[PDB]
């Protein structure tokens, strides 16, 4: 049905242009939390550093 | 700052503003703070009673 089957070939490409557009701002996001991770990786520490020995 | 508590274990901790690095090495005698343990004040070295008794 050329004028069926080849039009339907977009009832479902909408959604995937919008996902393939909003996984790029969730890269975004993630990458805003991964920033925050790494910040929060060491700031509270390396100021009281207690000196043990390794076993 | 690497240092051990004189009667305990160690630890490496700051000073507070302005304890004066310049003349602060390893060796001379500071103070440390009661929460962080940071220095707060270095000092002269003890004098060992027996010479106060000489």
């Amino acid at each position: 049905d050329l004028y069926s089957r080849y039009k339907k070939l977009q009832q479902e490409l909408e959604f995937l242009e919008v996902q393939e557009e909003y996984i790029k701002d969730e890269q975004k996001n993630l990458k805003k939390e991964f920033l925050h991770a790494q910040e929060e990786v060491k700031r509270i520490q390396s100021i009281p550093l207690v000196i043990g020995q390794f076993l | 700052f690497i240092v051990k508590a004189t009667n305990g274990p160690r630890y490496v901790v700051g000073c507070r503003r302005q304890l004066d690095k310049s003349k602060l090495k390893p060796g001379t005698r500071v103070a440390l703070d009661m929460t962080t343990l940071t220095i707060m004040r270095y000092l002269p070295r003890e004098v060992d009673p027996l010479v106060y008794n000489m």
